[PDB]
């Protein structure tokens, strides 16, 4: 082993599991469901049968307000469904005990299909997945209603959409929770793409564990950006610990002792915390009072931190039921934390410049959109590594329907899709029984 | 437990931003502008009719059961479902009682459920309707974080923060929401905050004198106080820097030994 | 077979049994009428079965005998206990106990419907359609389901006019209905309907009323209703309870309840004649209209000519939605004409009002006050500090609770009652007593010009003859003229002189009560 | 009351007479 | 009150009611009257006071004859309220003024 640390693991009701937990059993490195879940990640696409149907009913190939008259195709995708489903598993299929899985969704007017692991294992990316649907979905869709020749072009245009163009897929009806790899903010985003609304909506508005979806996908996201690596991992996997797995109950801690309270009481809380658990002592005394605070464990201390700033907004937002806080939450909890310590804070300040970014973003006219659509692969929202999103979901999970960007508006498909799956209902709880059957290994 | 100091330094304004940090301190009060008169001048509703609605109340609502959502208490505002509105102010750098960064701090540290944003000449919190009126009248308007003098509740157009103030001693106001009454020496608003006239002017009382603008001020001026009198202030300010500058170098406890 | 029991209940709040010896049972389907004097507790006692919180019994406790599906989470009626799922598994009976943590709790919770006094659940800004839409989509259905229920209901509460209409925009009993048709859209085991109707006028009330019963009562879900007001209470309610302070004074058949209720009451106090004093209001073609680019116009009020005469009480009767909060808003300065000239006689200057400004409409709203239909107070503030500091009183502090406390008992509160209520909140009150303390805060300011937006409601007769003995006491000792709208008929016969009648905007005709009354019928 | 009509004679702050910037010329 | 130019002052009775007993004011040097001397515990019998600028009625000054633990020598609470003096040796004179009557006063120090 190559880290001392130690954590206790609890659940999303605030129940001890299991004691004197390896750090590393939590690691993207090490924990199975970390590894399947971004695995069903690369190898799941979602498909909409009845958008398909409608586009080519109406000749509605392109984007947006683009329609091509005489390209007009009337077949019956919904009403045929399983036809087509098997017929694109067919085609997928590699071996006979594959992984292959095209389910029906909503009654034949979606189809969650899962491509093989083979086909990823020889697949530099993960586009793999969404182009071979997409082939095998157009051959289902030629062979099984009769078209003509001269018409596999229009079918192509519904399903997939100006891709020869356009290197996206904008007017199809073919989605994947990953964007395409030429649409990265930086090298290794891949993983930062899920919107916040996105991992609201698969653990169907839980709080503890939309922030443990976050968290885990932030963290993994970084441990692929060689950020985790050498002597940042430990602070990753602290932060990962710490912030969405409930690592010694103290996000739960947090939010029980400040129930009637607000954020400097959640500031308070935190520093009391770490001064108890030896993580901060006092550095020195000025002459006017106020004896200065250093780290006597860093990272801890960060770890420390990113669990208070994650009680802060579900506090702030279970007070307000509104998901629109977020942003002042994290910038001034990290300021108010600062400039009562003279400790850093959340990141070293990377946490309160994407707070600001989250205030620029989501406040003005200059701004777009709300919270729920914040992703790390965004240049606003970028400058965090893990630390200020997996917030924006315990936000998301508070609100009482105030927003325009609400996760029934968004994320309505990925819900129905990936809700589906164990690991990504409820994140938490997986990835804690992951971690509890490496153990004995470290 | 930890005894939460909240600012550092020995000066009169460190003393004046602990003080507004700290959420046991009273604030003294100065004026009294009933509640619906800090209604009118807010503008967002009627007074004496019912607050306007976004959503049922919490009761009506079904939602997923979260025990970690659940404990957290909603406001009232919250309870009953009301629409977030917000009061928005402008400070002046001549001695206003409260700063934009020291009025989002206060408000974070003091109340719940607030949305707080800071820019150079403008400073806007946002809330349910019923608990936003409630420590709009109670801590906003009445006590010494507000002059109306040095001080106001302006949105729309807003400048004149970092101007000369005018003959009366009042901020510039490019709409004029607040004008000097020399018969009574009150400031008196005749349109809301953001720019429609009132009906009725409402008083908000007389300046404050600069001598005790000069105590209860929350900035640092080279012909008041001064940073370079205060050098604790700034040996925190670069402690934070330092220890943000070593936590990105390399975020190891030898690193930081060098702090 | 049994719904729900009723233990021997005593609620208490503080030395305050708000109840006490409360008890009752129901069935799958009945009807019950709870019917008493304002503040008897019957707003208590449904918020008590609804399990909402700080209702939570001190005494005794209620049970709830239901269906269930271990797997599914549904809850149904009793009756369903023998029959088969929507889901696997057949069914189990459960005799939830609220206040008791039992699971089924939450489920049981979410399958039952309440009407809330003087408050609107609904989204505001989602228009009428998808505010109904959300009620079905939410409880369940489907696009087709939803679409056929959402228009056959929204033809039950009369809705086809406003159908894109944003509910925000509505007007008072149009959100009452909205807020009704959003709650029958749930296939509850128990609809808890406090004071169904509202302030709504005959006609509309008749709808609610067959719109209820063409649904609860085909769906067989028992009804648990309240109206202090009986005539509904005989017409929907089988077997019904009358209670007086908390306690029941009679557990009967509805008919002989609402009997014996009756015999307890009072006539008016038909007040001597007054003769007014010169005109003060003059508007001559006052018009308002909400244009939308996605809706149409509504012409609110569409060209109104009126005259107010000085000390009077003046009268606005119509049917929901005429135009009378509108036009009452217009009268007050609060809302401007979209046409229309307005001027107010101050003393022998006519102010033009449609100009704002302390040199214009100011001048005349210093002394023109306005109870609104959506009233509210400061819920921070205690019941004293409303009257007096919330609005600025021209008074010393130490004055100012017997000015408080003399206002109260001239609305018609007792003195050892106005003394308990000042310091108080207005969250620990009823509906009917913020009324009148609203009513108080409106009056104790001594406009010249009162306006008073349906002050009768939810008050007993006795307590709405008592706020009409005052508006005509302060009309004659203080010359204040009012403009009232209303929608009793005795209230305007035995109050007011000069009423007018609003239909679609216009006055049809002015003249006296009773010739109103032969003119609507 | 007698003490009323004292109080509102006494203590009456008319905006006209207190504020004649606005309410008057 | 009229000291800074002769030695007796003259306070004219404004409005009165049992204990209390409250003076005219001037509206010209009620200015600058920041709360200065704001009462801790209940205020003591005899104690001379005026209102603040915080309250409506700035500037009015009086006197009550008794103690309470509440509302100042002037019906306004104590946040409202700023002592400057009290009563030393003459009394049972406050009781026996009509309203609109002056009362002349001697600093003793
Ligand atoms: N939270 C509370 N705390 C204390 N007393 C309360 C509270 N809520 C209601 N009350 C009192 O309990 C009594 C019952 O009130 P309730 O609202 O049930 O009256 P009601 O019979 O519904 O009358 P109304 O016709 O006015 O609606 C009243 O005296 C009321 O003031
Ligand atoms: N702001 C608005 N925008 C659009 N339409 C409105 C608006 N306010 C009211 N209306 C519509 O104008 C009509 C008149 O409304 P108003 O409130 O004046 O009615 P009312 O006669 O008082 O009825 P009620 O008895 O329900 O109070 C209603 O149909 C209402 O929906
Ligand atoms: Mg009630
Ligand atoms: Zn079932």
């Amino acid at each position: 082993v190559k880290y001392e640390d130690k954590i206790s693991l609890y659940d999303a009701k605030g129940n001890l599991v299991a004691e004197n937990v390896p750090l590393e059993a939590i690691s993207p490195l090490y924990n199975p469901t970390i590894k399947s879940m971004v695995k069903n990640i690369k190898r799941t696409v979602a498909v909409n049968l009845a958008g398909i149907e409608g586009t080519l009913a109406a000749g509605k190939i392109g984007g947006k307000g683009c329609q091509v008259p005489g390209r007009t195709l009337d077949i019956s995708a919904v009403s045929n469904a399983q036809a087509i489903a098997d017929e694109v598993e067919k085609i997928l299929k590699v071996s006979e005990d594959d992984d292959t899985a095209v389910k029906i969704i909503n009654g034949g007017k979606q189809l969650a299909v899962q491509v093989p692991t083979a086909r990823l294992e020889v697949a530099a990316e993960y586009s793999v997945s969404m182009l071979s649907t997409a082939m095998a979905l157009k051959e289902a869709l030629i062979k099984t209603f009769n078209i003509d020749m001269f018409d596999g072009s229009t079918v192509h245009a519904a399903i997939v959409g100006n891709y020869p163009q356009v290197m996206d897929y904008a007017g199809g009806n073919i989605a994947s929770l990953l964007g395409a790899p030429s649409m990265m903010e930086g090298l290794g985003y891949a993983l930062r793409n899920i919107p916040v609304n996105h991992a609201v909506a698969t653990t169907k508005k839980n709080m503890m564990n939309a922030i443990a979806f976050s968290s885990v996908m932030e963290q993994t996201a970084t441990f692929e950006m060689g950020d985790a690596v050498g002597s940042f991992e430990r602070q990753h996997l602290l932060g990962l610990a710490y912030q969405g797995l409930n690592a010694d109950n103290l996000v739960i801690d947090f939010i029980k002792a400040n129930a009637k309270g607000t954020v400097g009481s959640v500031v308070e809380t935190v520093i009391d915390r770490a001064i108890a658990d030896g993580v901060i002592v006092v550095d020195k005394t000025m002459s006017s009072g106020f004896n200065m605070y250093k780290p006597a464990d860093v990272n801890k201390w960060n770890a420390y931190a990113a669990a208070g700033l994650v009680a802060a907004v579900a506090v702030s937002c279970g007070a307000a039921r509104a998901a629109q806080n977020v942003a002042s939450v994290i910038l001034y909890f990290n300021d108010i934390l600062e400039y009562e310590t003279g400790l850093p804070g959340v990141d070293y300040g990377r946490s309160m410049g994407t707070a600001v970014g989250f205030s620029f973003f989501s406040h003005s006219i200059y701004g777009g959109g709300g919270p729920g659509i914040f992703n790390g692969n965004h240049v606003v929202t970028r400058h965090s590594k893990g630390f200020a999103i997996p917030p924006v979901c315990a936000a998301m999970c508070a609100d009482a329907g105030t927003q325009m960007f609400s996760p029934e508006h968004t994320s309505g498909l990925v819900g129905s899709v990936y809700s589906a799956f164990d690991e990504f209902r409820e994140p938490m709880k997986y990835v804690i029984e992951g971690a509890l059957s490496i153990k004995d290994q470290f | 437990a930890y005894t939460p100091q909240f600012y550092p330094g020995a000066t009169k304004v460190a003393e004046n931003r602990r003080n507004h940090l700290n959420p046991n301190y009273e604030l003294e009060k100065l004026r009294e502008i009933p509640d619906e008169d800090v209604v009118k001048i807010m503008g967002h509703r009627q007074p004496g009719e019912d607050y306007k609605t976004v959503h049922p109340p919490l009761e009506e609502m079904d939602f997923v059961e979260d025990y970690a959502r659940d404990l957290v208490e909603p406001l009232n505002g919250a309870k009953e479902g009301h629409r977030v509105r917000y009061i928005q102010f402008a400070d002046s750098m001549y001695f206003a009682p409260a700063q934009p960064y020291d009025r989002s701090r206060s408000y974070m540290s003091r109340l719940r459920g607030v949305d707080a944003g800071t820019l150079s000449g403008r400073q806007v919190v946002e809330c349910r309707e019923s608990d936003l009126e409630e420590f709009s009248k109670n801590i906003l308007m009445d006590t010494e974080l507000f002059d109306p003098a040095t001080s106001g509740m302006r949105g729309a157009t807003v400048h004149g923060h970092s101007l000369r103030l005018d003959e009366n001693g009042m901020m510039f106001d490019a709409l004029q929401r607040c004008v000097f009454d020399e018969k009574t020496g009150h400031v008196m608003y005749v349109k809301d905050q953001v720019g429609k006239p009132l009906d009725a002017p409402v008083d908000v009382g007389e300046p404050i004198p600069e001598a005790k603008l000069r105590e209860i001020t929350t900035i640092y001026r080279n012909d008041g106080v001064a940073m370079r009198a205060d050098p604790d202030v700034i040996e925190v300010v670069k402690r934070i820097h330092r220890a943000r500058t070593l936590g990105g170098y390399i975020p190891t406890n030898e690193t930081f030994k060098g702090l | 077979m049994l719904l729900l029991e009723v233990k021997n209940v005593s609620k208490s709040y503080g030395d305050t049994e708000v109840l006490k010896n409360v008890s009752f049972e129901l069935n799958e389907g009945d009807v019950m009428g709870v019917l008493g004097r304002s503040g008897a507790g019957k707003s208590v006692l449904l918020h008590m079965l609804r399990g909402m919180e700080g209702y939570e019994p001190t005494s005794g406790q209620i049970i709830y005998h239901v269906a269930y599906c271990p797997h599914c989470e549904n809850v149904e009626a009793p009756s369903q206990v023998g029959k088969k799922c929507e889901c696997e598994t057949e069914y189990v009976a459960k005799s939830v106990d609220f206040w008791n943590n039992n699971e089924i709790t939450y489920a049981l919770k979410k399958k039952i419907a309440i009407m809330l006094q003087r408050t609107f659940a609904l989204y505001g800004e989602k228009t009428v359609a998808e505010n109904i839409m959300e009620a079905l989509t939410a409880a369940g259905y489907e696009g087709k389901d939803a679409t056929e229920w959402a228009l056959n209901l929204i033809k039950m509460v009369k809705l086809e006019h406003r159908v894109a209409h944003i509910s925000r925009d509505l007007s008072g009993g149009e959100k009452q209905r909205v807020v009704l048709a959003r709650q029958i859209a749930k296939n509850p085991v128990i609809f808890l309907a406090d004071e169904p109707t509202g302030t709504l006028d005959p006609k509309t009330a008749k709808f609610v009323h067959n719109a209820l019963t063409e649904a609860v009562i085909k769906h067989n879900i028992a009804m648990v209703i309240t109206s202090h007001w009986p005539e509904v209470i005989e017409e929907l309610c089988q077997k019904a309870i009358w209670l007086d302070k908390g306690e029941m004074r009679l557990v009967g058949e509805s008919k002989h309840v609402v009997e014996e209720f009756m015999k307890t009451v009072t006539s008016m106090k038909e007040f001597e004649k007054v003769e007014v004093k010169d005109e003060l209001l003059k508007l001559e073609n006052v018009e308002k209209r909400y244009v939308s680019v996605d809706r149409g116009i509504v012409k609110a009020v569409d060209g109104i000519d009126v005259s107010i005469n000085e000390k009077e009480i003046f009268g606005l009767v119509g049917v929901s939605g005429a135009g009378k909060t509108t036009l009452s808003k217009i009268i007050a300065a609060v809302i401007p004409p979209s046409k229309g000239n307005y001027e107010f006689r101050l003393a022998d200057e006519w102010v033009d009002m449609t100009k704002v400004g302390p040199l214009y409409r100011g001048r005349a709203k210093r002394y023109i006050g306005m109870l609104f239909q959506e009233y509210s107070l400061y819920p921070h503030r205690t019941i004293l500090y409303n009257l007096t500091e919330s609005i600025g009183l021209e008074m010393p502090g130490e004055f100012a609770k017997m000015k408080a406390e003399h206002t109260l008992v001239s609305v018609g509160f007792t003195e050892e009652e106005a003394e308990n209520m000042l310091e108080k909140h207005p969250s620990e009150l009823s509906v009917g007593e913020k009324h009148r303390v609203a009513l108080a805060q409106v009056l104790i300011r001594e406009p010249h010009l009162i306006l008073l937006d349906e002050p009768t409601g939810t008050m007993d007769p006795i307590t709405r003859n008592q706020v009409a003995e005052s508006i005509q006491k302060s009309r004659s000792e203080l010359d204040q003229t009012y403009v009232i709208v209303s929608h009793d008929m005795d209230f305007v016969l035995n109050v007011c002189d000069r009423a007018a009648l609003v239909r679609g905007g216009k006055i049809i005709k002015t003249g006296k009560p009773d010739e109103i009354v032969k003119i609507l019928s | 009351r007698l003490f009323l009509k004292a109080l509102k004679e006494k203590f009456e702050e008319d905006p006209k007479e207190k504020y004649t910037k606005f309410y008057t010329f | 009150t009229g000291l800074t130019t002769k030695r007796i002052g003259t306070l004219k009775i404004y409005f009165k009611h049992d204990d209390i007993s409250m003076f005219e004011r001037d509206w010209d040097y009620s200015k600058g009257l920041l709360p200065e001397n704001t009462p801790e515990k209940s205020i003591d019998s005899g104690i001379i006071a005026v209102t603040n600028m915080v309250k409506k009625y700035k500037g009015y000054i009086g006197v009550r004859t008794s103690s309470n633990d509440k509302y100042g020598p002037t019906g306004e609470t104590f946040e409202g309220t700023n002592i400057v003096g009290k009563v030393v040796k003459n009394s049972e004179i406050l009781k026996s003024v009509k309203q609109g009557e002056n009362i002349y006063i001697l600093e003793v120090n």
